């Protein structure tokens, strides 16, 4: 993208919406991409987020006042390509450049999924997704998470 | 033979050098100078930092001539980036590499008079030095170290009124470097201690890698601020001074004689200064102005990427000099691609010269090596690094 | 909110103090322990909440390029206040 | 002229590395996992080699983490795994190598979404 | 362009015809050559070249490098050969620059360049010193920058930033005391580089 | 398998260097001992020469060799030239550093490295 | 600048220069210490329009090396032999 | 344990012992020995000090940053030796001169100032304590030193009974007042190393089994007075009534006792370390089996 | 283009001799030596009397560290963490974790002014004026431990010197 | 005559046109030794030839400097001894011959 901005205009905000005890929702960061509608529809078999409204007050969300506790529902946070979905417990504690990342095994069940154990000055921040293809792809269940 | 080591069977501390010399009655024969007491691993610390962290240890090298040494490194991360700096920021950078000229040459001079006895041009020309660190201290707010000079130009602009200051500060300081030269040039004394002392031959000192003054000395024609010139060195007029004989008299003349041009480079920057911004207008090289900072959005993540994780640099490599106050002074700059550097080798002319000083010393006296160290012109934070 | 411990020592914004058996409160015997008595939580509580006549207000922190970047701040849901994330400060639609 | 030298190479010697810090050390080579935070793939291209953990303490004074360990930042970087092996047996190390991960290519449609007889059908757009 | 640093079509140009000069008068040793998009000309050798290499670009009429501005090597752990030897030259006659690079390894000797430029001397000690390459024929090789019995090339890549040992004078002997590194705050690593790439120009082939 | 030698062109000749090393650092350490005042007596100062040459006793190289050799002779003539001080030669002898267990059971009592 | 104009005659005589005129310590000719606000200038990518960054990207401009030749007629010189100085006309001499 | 005081890294400077020592008589000839050992491994260490603070700077460097703390006490003011102990899990006792004050006789320094902080340290639940005392320390002593010495040691050991008592001989080092004392000039010595002593020390701190038991810190070797003093001389090529009553008094050999081999420390003889300390006032002496 | 500094020609002429000679053995150019500094002893000196006289200084001199408030009392410190990324000498170090009221803010900012080079980049990188380095220069310590600044220390700093600090960045902020 | 040549060690020639054609023969003698193909003899003959022809046009030395462009004539003189031990030095190491060896699959590569 460009270096600067030509924007000369007020923003627009959203209010945030709260689905549960994990994903904290920040929605003005929301850039719309449905990555989340997609996964908790499609992967996570969860048909309770969508989009509301239209044009640019477009929202994402559940509209009613609804949880989205799934055992999958932590996924949301790493594919939402924007800090409008992140993880509760996680909030505010590390940035990413100071973790140091152990790659390990996690053991919550019989399944094996990779996880990264990010670390920093010797104390887990938290436990992320590895890529495996033949095991758990690039999910984690929330309580490996 | 003589020696004087420094250990054993000789009770007495060495400090910045331990030289090593073996003597025949009055006469050196084999001059070891033993360096590695300021080595503190700047080079390999580089690797560790960002282009802009990294910036910072240039100030500590040849800490006489700071923003000298920030411009070398800054031209070569420009170079490397494929941007250029603002006509302004260059015209700003010439000034202060000239002020930084005075800052050098001045030291260089006193202290090279003070080791040998004249003690006082010291204290009447450190009144000078005080007065241009007070410049340093108004453009960044430190009197050494400023880090003033970055890749795309320079950190801030000028005060309203500095300008005004320089000005006042250079309509003087030809009659201090008059008063100067009134306690040395013609002083038997002075040049009983110079004259002759530590010659070198215009090929010894091309082929022993000197540079700066030390081959100007022996009448070499060269200076980069001519022949390879940076910033905006071509639009200023000045001389280069030459000396005659090669020895240690020769070269003070010659670094007296640049202060005067160093003012007279100074006279048109000041009258040459032109508008505009001082850092290069591209944010993802230069950090956006913190108003624009705290409204465009555009702007923020630009200075929140350039504070942490810094700019990418394409990768590549470069050598590249200026004409430092003491010689040429270089970095052979490595690039992976990255926001650190790969590699960083920074060429400090001292180092070189130093070398020499074996050379130079045969056929003189113990109290010789005194001057031609001072001819020399040493500072080991950048022969050590 | 300076409050002191049963131990005596006092317990600062951040909840730190040293509990009984900790030989590392030896350091301030003799000597002090510098806390800091200006509890930012508290203060930012004092201030009261801004009436506004818009559902989105923006705030920048006063100052003008002093304050911190600026952001526009969602005021619909009526249950709470809407809150400053540099600032703290609290605004509620009329 | 060249000399006929069938031998192993081992600099293990010539280093000046501690005996501590080369026997009881465990080489890590292998291909960073993306950082699952983030899309771009570039931080997967280069091989890694770093050394096992080992303890972190709290400093007494201001509670910051001391260590004991001269290679706990120490990480490089190989083109290949071959250069990487090569690199941890002529120093003496352990290691272990882990096969590069590369994802395996899907087979998206667009059309999908939209299928008349087929459970791909998206109920949201 | 304000922003955009001019390119110097003359300058390359001609360093280009040099770069094939050079190479076309010593085929024996030269493997590369090179010119950089800002003006900077490399020619890389076999290390059999040094002397024969250095002595003909110090010497020859239309090369008359009489200067060695600097001369460093480079520790690159990926490449067999990890040790690059880089030469920086000046010519005072045509006003011009060219880097000379060679490479080694742990055990290979490079030839001394002291005979061709005296400055080397030094900058030789020191690449010994820091990366523990050896010179052969050297009037004088040793350590220069380094503590005196210091273990090990601290430049290399795989030396420690902190090193193995740490100095502190020892009152129960009386002297200053070497120990093995133990740091009140470890070196804080950062992971900075950007998952995305920057420079679609030098992208490797898969 | 074709490699340049530095000075031993096969490990014959290495021998012999480290052979004549090892005489000259042997007649060294009555001088370094009066010379640098030591605390230690001849005895130990020769013992160290030899348990430090003993360490490399199964290199193969003639080339490492060749370097070990040369970095001895460096390390020689830092203490014939007393470029060293007695600081730097009293470090073969690390004699502020509690001693350090080997066997398992003082390793697993006191931390958690092997 | 207190001097009495006896002193200033000796000090003059001594150094054999007019030394008043030059003083080495500053008086009232320094700029003030409080200074109107600045309004700086903006650079030439500060546009609205008619400026695409991929125009004006210097970094993605640089290319790889040009390889003249790789190991896988008139003689020429790095650069045209170098001008003579000319003496300086402002002083030639010291 | 306590969490802070478990022990952590590698036994170094800026390591974790878990040791929080106060050393009472710090700034002496022990002191700094047994100061300089605790700080090599990263214990804290509470320094109450009665003289200068420019007379304590050489125990400065002993220590990472803040784990040398040091407290003004005087030895006849009980909160003083409260305040500096209360944190303590280890307190050393090394207080004593070889001479009488118009301020302090012997008394004063090996009954009542070792009493008071053994009832100080009991009442603060110091749980290890260390005093030093002495090998011939007796009542039936010609020396008024020797007499007070063994007052002293009964009273600690009635007042902290789990107390770790030593013992030594006279000690020899850099510093000492013996090796020194005759270069500056029927008995049999058995002079013991400053080292040595310092180790036994702090493994008595280290060892359960030291609690409550007394320890005679003695060298490998017994010497004729002469025959040692003449050492002295040879080797460095060349005062008070009660000075010299110590001397003179032939070392106690006391087997029940254990010793620094116990503590697994051994014992180092004169001959490797006379010159050390005698170097710098520039034949073996026989030994008694 | 150049000059000489040291080739000129000598008249041998009687009178120019004999100025040389003259010049030798009355010792001419010493004496005019010592009417230089004879011209100084008789000059005002440059000393000025420190502590009770203080060198200039400009609003933008480095100093020491103090974070800084809002108007209202509110820390500006967010712990972003730009401050201890861009520390070139990695002085600081951050820790941060929600406030009881949800604020983001640190519960740990430490500055080791021992590792500090002073480089000013920490208030160049903040985004909300909240680590500044101040006007003050005389705080030096008896011991290492005094120089370890934490995050009480440092608010304190902060208001100590608010007054001060708010009118110099008042002064600067423009060429910012 | 000149009083200097202005640098340092370097003295004045009396006879520079003799000096010079002495020079440029004997570095056309050697030449003769390499063999016709090389192009060091090619190229060095090239520039030698016309640099022996302007000696002889000229006979005006500060005019013959102009011509050669090689600062002074005793930095003219001075550059031909180089050249003429480098010319010596080339029959020993006969650069002209194909290369010795080719590098390891990935030595220049950068970036890695
Ligand atoms: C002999 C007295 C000379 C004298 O004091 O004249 C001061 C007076 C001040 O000269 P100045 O350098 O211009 O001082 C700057 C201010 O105007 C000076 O005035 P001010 O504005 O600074 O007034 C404030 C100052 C003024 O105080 C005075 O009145 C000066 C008293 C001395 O008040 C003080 O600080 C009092 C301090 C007293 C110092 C102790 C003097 C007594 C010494 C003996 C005990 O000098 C003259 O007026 C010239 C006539 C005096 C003869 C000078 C002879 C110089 C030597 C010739 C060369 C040979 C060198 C060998
Ligand atoms: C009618 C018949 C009459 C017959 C008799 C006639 C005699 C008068 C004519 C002759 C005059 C004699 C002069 C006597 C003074 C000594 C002169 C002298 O020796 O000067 C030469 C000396 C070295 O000079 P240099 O540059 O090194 O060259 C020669 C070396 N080959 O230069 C030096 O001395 C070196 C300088 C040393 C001094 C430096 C520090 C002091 C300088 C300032 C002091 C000012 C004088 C103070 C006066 C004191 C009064 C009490
Ligand atoms: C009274 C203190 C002396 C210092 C103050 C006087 C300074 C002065 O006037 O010296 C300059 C003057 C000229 O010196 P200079 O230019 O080197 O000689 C060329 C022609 N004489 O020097 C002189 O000409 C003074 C001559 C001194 C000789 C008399 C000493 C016996
Ligand atoms: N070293 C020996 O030869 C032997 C020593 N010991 C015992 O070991 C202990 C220490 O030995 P050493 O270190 O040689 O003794 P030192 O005299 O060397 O040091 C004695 C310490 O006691 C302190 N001290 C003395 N009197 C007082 C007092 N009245 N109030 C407060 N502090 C006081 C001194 O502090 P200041 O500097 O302030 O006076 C000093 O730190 C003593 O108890 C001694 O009896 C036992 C056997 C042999
Ligand atoms: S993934 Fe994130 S950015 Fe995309 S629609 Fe969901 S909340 Fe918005
Ligand atoms: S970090 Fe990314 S998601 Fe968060 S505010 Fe900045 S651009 Fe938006
Ligand atoms: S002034 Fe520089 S070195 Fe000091 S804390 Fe700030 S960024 Fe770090
Ligand atoms: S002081 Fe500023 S830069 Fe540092 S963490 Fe706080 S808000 Fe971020
Ligand atoms: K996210
Ligand atoms: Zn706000």
């Amino acid at each position: 993208g460009s270096d600067r901005s030509r924007f000369l205009e007020g923003k627009r905000a959203v209010e945030d919406k709260n689905i549960g005890p994990l994903v904290k929702t920040i929605m003005t960061r929301c850039i719309q991409c449905t990555r989340c509608i997609r996964f908790a529809s499609e992967i996570a078999g969860v048909d309770d987020l969508g989009t509301t409204g239209r044009g640019n007050d477009m929202q994402v969300g559940t509209y009613i006042e609804k949880m989205f506790m799934s055992e999958l529902s932590g996924n949301i946070i790493d594919i939402c390509p924007v800090g409008a979905l992140t993880s509760k417990p996680y909030a505010f504690t590390a940035r990413p450049w100071e973790t140091r990342k152990t790659e390990s095994i996690d053991v919550m069940d019989a399944v094996g999924s990779n996880i990264v154990v990010s670390t920093r000055t010797g104390e887990v921040m938290r436990i992320l997704p590895r890529m495996h293809e033949d095991i758990n792809e690039e999910w984690i269940s929330d309580k490996t998470r | 033979n003589l020696t004087l080591n420094f250990g054993p069977q000789h009770p007495a501390a060495h400090g910045v050098l331990r030289l090593v010399m073996e003597l025949s009655g009055e006469m050196v024969r084999k001059c070891d100078p033993h360096i590695g007491l300021l080595h503190r691993g700047t080079e390999k610390l580089i690797e560790y930092k960002t282009y802009l962290q990294a910036l910072p240890y240039f100030d500590r090298l040849d800490y006489v001539s700071m923003m000298c040494n920030e411009q070398a490194y800054s031209l070569a991360v420009e170079k490397l980036l494929n941007i250029r700096p603002p006509p302004r920021a260059q015209w700003i950078r010439v000034l202060f590499g000239e002020i930084t000229r005075l800052l050098n040459h001045i030291m260089a001079v006193t202290t090279h008079a003070l080791d040998i006895g004249a003690m006082t041009p010291f204290f009447w020309m450190f009144e000078e030095r005080e007065k241009m660190f007070e410049f340093y201290e108004r453009v960044s707010g430190a009197r050494m170290h400023a880090a003033y000079v970055r890749p795309g130009g320079v950190h801030q602009d000028l005060p309203l009124g500095l300008m005004d200051d320089i000005y006042e500060f250079s309509k003087n300081f030809s009659l201090r470097i008059d008063e100067l030269e009134e306690m040395l040039t013609n002083n038997r004394i002075w040049r009983n201690r110079t004259v002759d002392i530590g010659i070198v031959t215009a090929e010894d000192a091309l082929n022993y890698g000197f540079s700066g003054v030390m081959l100007r000395g022996s009448g070499i024609q060269w200076d980069l601020r001519k022949t390879q010139p940076y910033d905006v060195y071509d639009q200023v007029e000045f001389d280069v001074p030459i000396g005659s004989r090669g020895d240690c008299y020769d070269r003070y003349l010659c670094r007296v004689e640049e202060m005067r041009q160093s003012i007279r480079i100074i006279s048109q920057c000041l009258n040459k200064m032109p508008p505009g911004e001082i850092k290069v207008d591209d944010a993802k090289v230069s950090p956006p102005k913190r108003a624009e900072m705290k409204t465009s959005m555009e702007s923020l993540i630009h200075h929140f990427k350039l504070y942490t994780e810094g700019y990418q640099v394409p990768p590549g490599a470069t050598y590249t000099a200026i004409e430092a106050p003491k010689g040429e002074f270089g970095v052979y700059l490595v690039s992976d691609g990255s926001s650190r550097p790969y590699r960083c080798k920074i060429k400090a002319p001292g180092f070189a010269h130093l070398a020499g000083l074996d050379k130079m010393s045969k056929g003189h006296m113990l109290a010789d090596v005194v001057a031609i160290i001072g001819t020399q012109d040493i500072v080991f934070g950048e022969v050590d690094r | 909110g300076v409050r002191t411990s049963p131990t005596g020592e006092k317990v600062t914004h951040t909840g730190q103090v040293y509990d009984d058996g900790d030989y590392r409160k030896v350091r301030f015997v003799g000597r002090q322990k510098e806390v800091n008595e200006n509890f930012a939580i508290d203060l930012i509580a004092e201030q009261p909440v801004s009436q506004v006549g818009s559902r989105v207000i923006s705030c920048d922190g006063g100052g003008g390029a002093l304050g911190h970047p600026r952001v526009y701040i969602n005021l619909d849901k009526e249950t709470k206040t809407g809150t400053c994330g540099y600032c703290g400060l609290q605004f509620r639609q009329q | 002229q060249l000399i006929t030298v069938d031998e192993k190479l081992d600099i293990t010697t010539i280093t000046g590395v501690p005996e501590e810090h080369i026997k009881t050390r465990k080489a890590r080579i292998f291909v960073p996992a993306r950082n699952n935070m983030q899309s771009g793939v570039n931080n997967t291209k280069k091989w890694k080699m770093e050394f096992d953990t080992r303890e972190r303490w709290e400093n007494p004074l201001m509670g910051w983490a001391s260590t004991a360990d001269p290679l706990s930042n120490l990480v490089l970087t190989f083109s290949t795994k071959e250069d990487a092996v090569a690199f941890a047996e002529k120093n003496g190390w352990s290691y272990d190598v882990e096969e590069r991960k590369v994802p395996k290519p899907k087979s998206k449609s667009y059309g999908a979404n939209f299928s008349w007889n087929k459970r791909t059908r998206v109920s949201t757009k | 362009r304000p922003t955009v640093r001019p390119r110097n079509d003359v300058a390359h140009k001609q360093l280009s015809a040099f770069g094939e000069y050079v190479a076309e008068i010593l085929p024996k040793y030269v493997q590369q050559v090179q010119v950089s998009c800002f003006n900077e000309l490399e020619i890389c050798i076999h290390p059999d070249g040094v002397i024969p290499v250095l002595t003909f670009l110090r010497d020859h009429s239309n090369a008359q490098f009489k200067s060695l501005a600097d001369l460093t090597a480079v520790d690159i752990p990926t490449r067999q050969n990890r040790f690059e030897i880089v030469y920086n030259l000046l010519s005072l006659r045509f006003n011009s620059r060219i880097r000379v690079k060679t490479y080694t390894d742990e055990l290979t000797p490079i030839e001394s360049s002291v005979p061709v430029y005296k400055a080397a001397n030094w900058y030789e000690r020191e690449i010994w010193d820091m990366f523990g390459v050896f010179f052969a024929n050297h009037p004088d090789l040793r350590r220069i920058l380094t503590d005196y019995g210091f273990e090990g090339h601290p430049f290399r890549k795989d030396f420690p930033l902190s090193g193995y040992v740490e100095l502190r004078y020892d009152d129960e002997v009386k002297r200053v005391v070497a120990e093995p590194v133990e740091l009140a705050q470890e070196f804080r690593k950062f992971d900075l580089n950007s998952p995305w790439e920057a420079f679609p120009a030098y992208r490797q082939p898969p | 398998t074709s490699v340049k030698p530095i000075f031993s062109r096969d490990m014959n000749e290495a021998k012999r260097r480290v052979r004549e090393l090892y005489r000259a650092w042997y007649r060294e350490v009555p001088n370094t001992v009066h010379l640098f005042q030591l605390d230690i007596s001849v005895k130990q100062g020769r013992d160290k020469v030899r348990e430090m040459f003993k360490k490399n006793a199964h290199i193969t190289d003639p080339r490492v060799v060749d370097l070990l050799v040369i970095k001895g002779k460096m390390e020689l003539e830092e203490t014939i030239k007393v470029w060293k001080q007695r600081t730097h030669v009293m470090r073969f002898f690390h004699e502020t550093e509690a001693p350090r267990p080997k066997d398992f059971l003082s390793k697993f009592y006191v931390g958690h490295d092997p | 600048a207190s001097a009495t104009r006896f002193i200033q005659w000796l000090r003059n005589w001594a150094s054999g220069r007019d030394l008043q005129a030059k003083l080495q310590l500053r008086y009232q000719e320094i700029s003030k210490r409080t200074q109107p606000p600045p309004k700086l200038p903006v650079g030439p990518s500060h546009k609205l329009s008619n400026n695409y960054y991929c125009t004006r990207d210097g970094r993605r401009e640089a290319m790889p090396p040009s390889i003249v030749m790789s190991s896988q007629k008139k003689a020429v010189s790095p650069a045209p032999p170098i001008k003579r100085w000319e003496l300086s006309q402002d002083e030639p001499y010291l | 344990l306590h969490h802070a005081v478990i022990p952590h890294g590698k036994g170094g400077r800026s390591s974790v012992s878990g040791i929080v020592a106060t050393v009472f008589g710090a700034t002496g000839f022990l002191g700094r020995y047994v100061v300089n050992h605790l700080g090599r491994m990263g214990s804290q260490v509470i320094v109450p000090h009665r003289c200068e603070p420019y007379d304590t700077m050489h125990l400065r460097p002993m220590g990472d940053l803040g784990q040398i703390i040091f407290m003004d006490w005087n030895g006849r003011d009980k909160d003083s030796i409260r305040r500096a102990v209360e944190h303590s899990s280890v307190v050393i006792n090394l207080v004593g001169r070889e001479w009488e004050t118009q301020n302090f006789d012997f008394e004063d320094v090996f009954v009542k100032i070792p009493q008071a902080i053994a009832q100080v340290s009991k009442e603060a639940g110091v749980e290890k304590f260390i005093h030093i005392s002495h090998l011939n320390a007796d009542i039936k002593s010609s020396s008024k030193y020797l007499r007070s010495k063994a007052v002293g040691e009964k009273e600690v050991r009635e007042t902290f009974p789990e107390a770790t008592i030593i013992k030594p001989a006279e000690i020899f080092g850099r510093e000492d007042r013996f090796l020194n004392y005759f270069a500056n000039i029927k008995t049999v010595k058995q002079p013991v190393y400053i080292v040595d002593v310092t180790k036994g020390i702090i493994n008595a701190i280290k060892d359960p089994d030291a609690r409550g038991k007394t320890f005679a810190f003695v060298g490998p070797s017994r010497y004729l007075l002469f025959d040692l003093v003449q050492y002295v001389f040879a080797v460095a090529h060349r005062t008070t009534r009660d000075k010299v009553e110590r001397i003179h008094t032939t070392d106690k050999i006391l087997p029940h006792l254990p010793g620094l081999e116990d503590l697994g420390v051994e014992a180092t003889p004169l001959e490797l370390k006379a010159i050390e300390v005698l170097r710098r006032h520039r034949q073996p002496a026989k030994t008694i089996p | 283009t150049y000059k000489y500094v040291n080739l000129r020609e000598p008249s041998m002429d009687m009178k120019s001799v004999t100025d040389r000679a003259a010049q030798t053995l009355l010792w001419t150019e010493l004496i005019r030596g010592l009417g230089m500094t004879l011209s100084y002893l008789f000059r005002e000196p440059a000393t000025i009397n420190y502590p009770f006289e203080k060198g200039p200084l400009s609003p933008r001199f480095r100093g020491e560290h103090a974070l800084r408030r809002y108007p209202s009392g509110e820390e500006r410190c967010i712990a972003c963490k730009l401050c201890e990324a861009v520390c070139p000498a990695q002085a600081i170090t951050i820790e941060a974790e929600p406030r009881a009221d949800g604020s983001r803010r640190t519960t740990r900012y430490d500055i080791d002014m021992t590792k500090c080079i002073y480089c000013g980049f920490c208030q160049e990188a903040c985004p909300v004026d909240a680590i500044v380095e101040g006007p003050n220069f005389e705080f030096s310590t008896e011991t290492h431990e005094e120089l370890l600044y934490n995050k009480e220390k440092l608010l304190n700093n902060g208001d100590k010197w608010e007054a001060e600090i708010a009118a110099n960045i008042q002064a600067d902020y423009l060429y910012r | 005559l000149k009083k200097t040549t202005g640098l340092v060690g370097l003295a004045v020639c009396e006879t520079p046109h003799e000096r010079l054609k002495i020079l440029y023969t004997k570095i056309l003698d050697v030449l003769g030794h390499i063999p016709k193909n090389a192009a060091y003899r090619k190229y060095t003959e090239q520039i030698t030839n016309e640099k022996l022809s302007m000696v002889k046009a000229e006979p005006d030395v500060k005019k013959l400097e102009e011509r050669l462009q090689g600062g002074q004539i005793e930095e003219v003189i001075l550059q031909a001894e180089n050249e003429l031990s480098l010319a010596r030095k080339m029959i020993q190491w006969k650069p002209w011959e194909p290369l010795v060896e080719e590098p390891p699959a990935s030595q220049w590569k950068w970036p890695i």
